């Protein structure tokens, strides 16, 4: 039923023998008042006998143990407790991300409900047993106390639970309450301009005060209902201090115990009374930790190729692309492009149409819609993961680079990071060196995290000099274009297009950049979904297509 | 510092419960210090003698006394928690007030985010300083005075031993109090660089998943969080070990505590009676002590945060004097002579630069020009906002500062772009800002901007709620509220901005035909030369200045 | 681990 306890199997031996470590550490303190009702009695019916020297000797050691033992019990605990806590934090990182594209408060509660928690689970532990033990000795000195004790104590649990009922609905009310009367005023701070226009500037004072009024009245019921919450831990603490003391008075003038065996009493009473109070108060904390801690667990329980790089052969056969906000989200379908090394080629098409779906599914990001395709004449699937993802890269529709030094924020995923220079060397191919090297280490300077270290003109370089630098057979790119300046971005194509790796690899850009609209071998539009242009742009406009049509 | 001195001033109009209360702070302290020697009493009388007559008179008064602390401590702790309602009751109606009379460049500045948590929660800290904490630190410093004293009564040389050991303690104290707090910091920074982690992934996953590289995120994280690990093990060991050493050190007095008077109850000057109201003094007296020292910590803290607070109250605006002229009518002429304005917060960019051109009340005035949207800086200035830097504006051939606040905007008004709402009833928004309004008027006003004839549609006519910031209605209705919100008020100079953007040529001549605009200045700004057609006259607003 | 004020 309970999911929270499935994290144990790891260590249950650790927690065994802390709790063998409590339950020592609980008897050896309850040896505090035990001998102090001896000694006081010894030395009234007799003198000074040496008897006490052993007596109190006792009192030092076993205390000694229990704060000797109770610090090597608590200290396997935490130090236990963290390292799970560690490997939980992990994996439930480790889970969320193996999502779509389609966040960071998943890891926030975990990070909130895992120390509330384990802080006030040991605090249970310790007092539970503490409050057990110390039943077990107190119950040792006198059958009539005991019983005694027993029977109030469901008053000290039951009735500070009713009045409390009664707070802890006044006060959520006035404190939600509250929230709403500021919440009013920022609503007139936000729009200041116009209130200073319409000179309502004491409007707003007198709507202010109104829900002021209001609440007011409210706190005139809060404070009566405070007294009787006080009142009533207050006297039932008392009424039983008293009620023991007297029910002891009858008892030990009977004769059955002797006035020692009530002064033990006594002492084992008060510490009682702290030891259930702390236990009950940890109880609505630990209850809520573990409620509100399942909804985690929802998240927690939710090929033989190894390419070195691609074989540049692709194909499709009535693929179907769609957004991943529902299944009629469709973008795309009838899709029977196909491709191989060393062809160039670029595309276009209405924003939205399946573009940015279809540049996912070449990369194997997410599975197509309908239809079927494959790259290299083999499935997408059909390749190791970190294989597959080094068999081809392309630029991102939104250019950026890691929180990174050039010379090493480009050997993201690699399984052998390349020089620095070298890093510097990539950087100066794809341009980005030139404000690279503006720096203050050059390449060797870290970059800021989300790629805030320059605007989108270094940006668009940085992200073509990651590709650079993995180089790969084949290459793809989503609204580069529009990310930097026109120009450079058009060099960038044309250098791409001049370098050998026009034989040894083949790209396709998803951009209107006009270096690639006139230098494309190839090229594949859609509209609406389905494909209806392709061709370069002076070859489409020859034959009179969309590109022509384009021009009016 | 002195700073706690305003504090405390701002409490004296509650002095009817704090006078009230402090008396019940000495009947509580006093009604509790005493239970544990008639505790002692009644066991002592119980030895050696069986005497009804004493051992039920010492339950009676011993239970008479408690009672009597039970009961004004339900009083104290109550008469307080409503003083501190009082105090949070008043600074946030104080300090929203004081923010109302800043300049608007505060506002450009300053985020309301940050104001938000400034009044809504760091005022509760305001009402926890003497309510609260006078009271913990008041409360214990009397009883520890006060035991000591019956300390004495019982033994005077067994107190003694108390007064050596305690101050090792309050060592002990001091160094932990400072020692969990740098570590608890050095954990949090540690804590705050994972979830920065966390927060880069998060925002730029889909260049992550360009590639398996899902493993360096993990290792991210799983190092970062190791430092949290070995930085968390290092702070509760620290914890754990200084439990112990106090712990042993309770044995550093109960273990000296029965020896010297074990061997004084042989010896004389002590009974099991009189010992055991000491046994049940001496611990109480160090969980108060702790307390003591340990309430000094959150002083600073509520007192630390009233240099927040009283930083906005203080703050002096920059604005003229307020105006005090109001004329029985008004021609609406308003002349122009070399204005230049910049921002406070962008100073040194003439936004406008020596501006001259002046309005009449028969005529319609157009503004083109793109400017960077430089020219709604006219739209401000002209209804007293901002101040120009250089130059005047004179209304009526009078300084615009010399009118009356209330009054002028009760003649010159305007519609932005942007038609701001606030919540509550259509009919409370259409004549806002004015004392009272009768509905008969709004209703023409409303027929008058066209926009009676969709509101109708709503529950209950004019009455009909608006979500919050006009959450529930359409941008084209907004438009034709706001219309309505400067017709209503039967303004003398008309400021319209971007009126093409819902309303068109025909909607916007309904506006300018009103009697508001009909025999009155209205100023229209826009882009396109739409304009043009009905504009008496054209002013074109180039790189701020007017060609 | 025991106990480490509210109370007004």
């Amino acid at each position: 039923v309970r999911r929270l306890l499935g994290c144990l199997g790891s260590e249950t031996r650790r927690l065994s023998l802390f709790l063998v470590l409590v339950v020592l550490s609980s008897l050896g303190e309850m040896a505090i008042p035990f001998f102090t009702g001896r000694l006081t009695d010894w030395i009234l019916q007799d003198g000074s006998a040496d008897t006490f020297t052993r007596n109190l000797t006792l009192m030092s050691i076993l205390t000694i143990a229990s704060a000797v033992l109770e610090f090597v019990g608590d200290g396997i605990y935490n130090n236990t407790m963290g390292h799970v806590h560690s490997h939980l934090q992990g994996e439930v990182f480790g889970a969320v991300l193996r999502q779509e594209t389609e966040m960071s408060r998943v890891t926030e509660d975990t990070s909130t409900l895992s120390d509330s928690l384990s802080e006030n689970l040991s605090l249970f532990l310790w007092y539970l047993v503490r409050g057990l033990c110390l039943l077990g000795i107190m119950l040792w000195g006198s059958v009539s106390l005991t019983m005694v004790t027993l029977i109030t104590l469901p008053l000290l649990f039951l009735l500070p639970k009713k009045v409390g009922k009664w707070y802890q609905l006044l006060e959520v009310q006035v404190r939600e309450s509250l929230a709403k009367s500021s919440q009013v005023a920022i609503e007139a701070l936000s729009a200041m301009p116009t209130v200073r226009s319409f000179a309502n500037e004491e409007g707003e004072a007198q709507k202010f005060r109104e829900k002021l009024q209001e609440i007011k009245t409210l706190n005139q019921k809060e404070a009566v209902a405070y007294a009787v919450n006080s009142w009533t831990t207050s006297i039932s603490g008392m009424l039983l201090k008293v009620g023991i003391l007297y029910i002891g008075g009858q008892l030990v003038t009977s004769g059955a115990v002797s006035s020692g065996n009530l002064v033990t009493f006594v002492l084992y009473q008060m510490q009682f009374t702290q030891a259930v109070e702390v236990l009950l108060s940890i109880y609505p904390r630990v209850q809520k930790a573990v409620g509100s801690s399942e909804k985690i667990f929802e998240y927690l329980d939710r090929g033989l190729l190894t390419p070195l790089h691609l074989e540049g052969l692709v194909q499709f056969q009535d693929v179907s692309f769609a957004y991943p906000n529902r299944p009629d989200v469709l973008v795309l379908q009838g899709l029977t492009f196909t491709l191989r090394p060393g062809e160039v080629t670029a595309l276009v098409g209405p924003n939205g149409s399946g573009k940015s779906t279809v540049a996912a599914l070449l990369q194997n990001l997410y599975q197509p819609t309908g239809g079927q395709l494959l790259l290299d004449g083999k499935p997408l699937p059909q390749y190791e993961h970190r294989y597959l993802h080094r068999q081809v890269a392309a630029v991102g529709q939104e250019p950026q680079v890691f929180g990174r030094s050039l010379q090493e924020n480009i050997a993201y995923g690699l399984t052998q990071k390349p020089t620095m220079e070298e890093i510097t060397a990539a950087a100066v191919k794809s341009g980005a060196h030139s404000f690279i090297s503006g720096l203050p280490q050059g390449y060797d300077t870290e970059v800021d995290e989300a790629g805030s270290q320059l605007s989108g003109g270094q940006r668009q370089a940085v992200a073509l000099a990651r590709a650079l630098i993995r180089k790969p057979c084949v290459l793809i790119l989503d609204d580069a274009t529009s990310a930097l300046d026109a120009n450079s971005q058009l060099q960038v194509e044309q250098l791409l297009y001049e370098s050998p790796e026009r034989y040894s690899r083949s790209v396709l850009l998803i951009t209107q950049h006009l270096s690639l609209v006139e230098q494309a071998d190839h090229i594949l539009f859609l509209e609406g979904g389905a494909i209806r242009e392709g061709g370069t742009h002076q070859q489409l406009m020859e034959k009179k297509g969309c590109y022509w049509a384009m021009v009016q | 510092k002195v700073l706690m001195w305003r504090l405390l001033k701002l409490s004296r109009p509650d002095l009817p419960l704090l006078v009230a209360a402090f008396f019940f702070l000495v009947l509580a302290v006093l009604g509790e210090t005493l239970i544990p020697h008639y505790s002692g009493r009644v066991i002592d009388i119980l030895g050696g003698d069986f005497d009804p007559h004493a051992f039920a008179s010492a339950i009676f008064f011993m239970c008479l006394f408690s009672f009597g602390s039970s009961l004004s401590a339900g009083c104290r702790g109550g008469c307080f928690t409503y003083t501190m309602s009082r105090i949070n009751l008043r600074i946030r109606e104080q300090l929203f007030s004081s923010l109302l009379r800043q300049d608007l460049g505060f506002f450009q500045e300053t985020k309301t985010g940050e104001l938000n948590s400034r009044l809504s929660s760091d005022t509760t800290l305001m009402s926890n300083w003497l309510p609260l904490n006078a009271n913990v630190l008041l409360r214990s410093l009397v009883k520890v005075v006060g035991l000591y004293g019956f300390m004495l009564s019982i033994s005077p040389r067994l107190t003694l031993l108390s007064l050596l050991h305690m101050p090792f303690t309050i060592a002990a104290e001091k160094v932990y109090n400072t020692r969990h707090q740098e570590v608890l910091r050095e954990i949090q920074d540690a804590v705050a660089r994972a979830g920065q982690v966390v927060r880069e992934a998060v925002g730029g996953l889909q260049t992550v998943r360009s590639f398996g590289a899902e493993e360096h995120e993990v290792c991210r994280y799983k190092e970062a969080l190791e430092q949290c690990r070995q930085l968390y093990w290092r702070r509760d060991l620290e914890r754990a070990l200084y439990l112990l050493v106090r712990r042993v050190l309770h044995l550093g007095v109960q273990m000296l505590m029965l020896s010297c008077g074990l061997q004084q109850m042989q010896d004389g000057e002590l009974t099991q009676g009189s010992l055991l109201s000491f046994m049940i003094y001496q611990e109480s007296v160090g969980s108060y002590v702790q307390t003591l020292v340990y309430i000094y910590g959150d002083m600073l803290s509520n007192v630390g945060a009233a240099e927040k607070v009283f930083s906005y109250m203080d703050r002096q605006p920059n604005l003229p004097s307020p105006g005090t002229l109001a004329p029985t009518t008004l021609q609406g002429v308003v002349k122009f002579q070399d204005v230049s304005f910049a921002y406070p917060n962008r100073p040194d960019r003439p936004v406008l630069k020596g501006l001259t051109f002046t309005l009449r009340p028969g005529e319609v005035t157009a503004l083109v020009g793109p400017n960077g949207s430089g020219k709604s800086t006219v739209a401000a200035l002209l209804q007293n906002l901002y101040q120009p830097t250089g130059g005047q504006v004179l209304l009526d051939e009078k300084p615009i500062s010399q009118y009356e606040h209330c009054y002028l905007h009760s003649q010159v008004v305007s519609v932005g772009q942007e038609p701001v709402l606030f919540s509550g009833s259509v009919r409370n928004n259409i004549a806002y800002g004015l004392q009272s309004c009768e509905d008969d008027k709004v209703m023409a006003a409303a027929q008058a901007a066209h926009a009676d004839d969709f509101i109708q549609e709503m529950e209950h006519g004019i009455y009909t709620d608006v979500g919050e910031k006009g959450s529930q209605l359409a941008a084209g209705q907004k438009q034709r509220l706001a219309i309505a919100r400067a017709l209503v008020r039967d303004p003398r100079v008309l400021i319209l901005d971007e009126a093409t953007s819902a309303l068109d040529v025909q909607c916007e001549q309904a506006l300018q035909d009103w009697n508001s605009r009909g025999d009155r200045t209205v100023l229209v700004i826009a882009h396109r030369l739409q304009t043009v057609q009905r504009a008496h006259q054209i002013l074109v607003l180039q790189e701020g200045k007017l060609q | 681990l025991p106990a480490v004020e509210q109370e007004y």
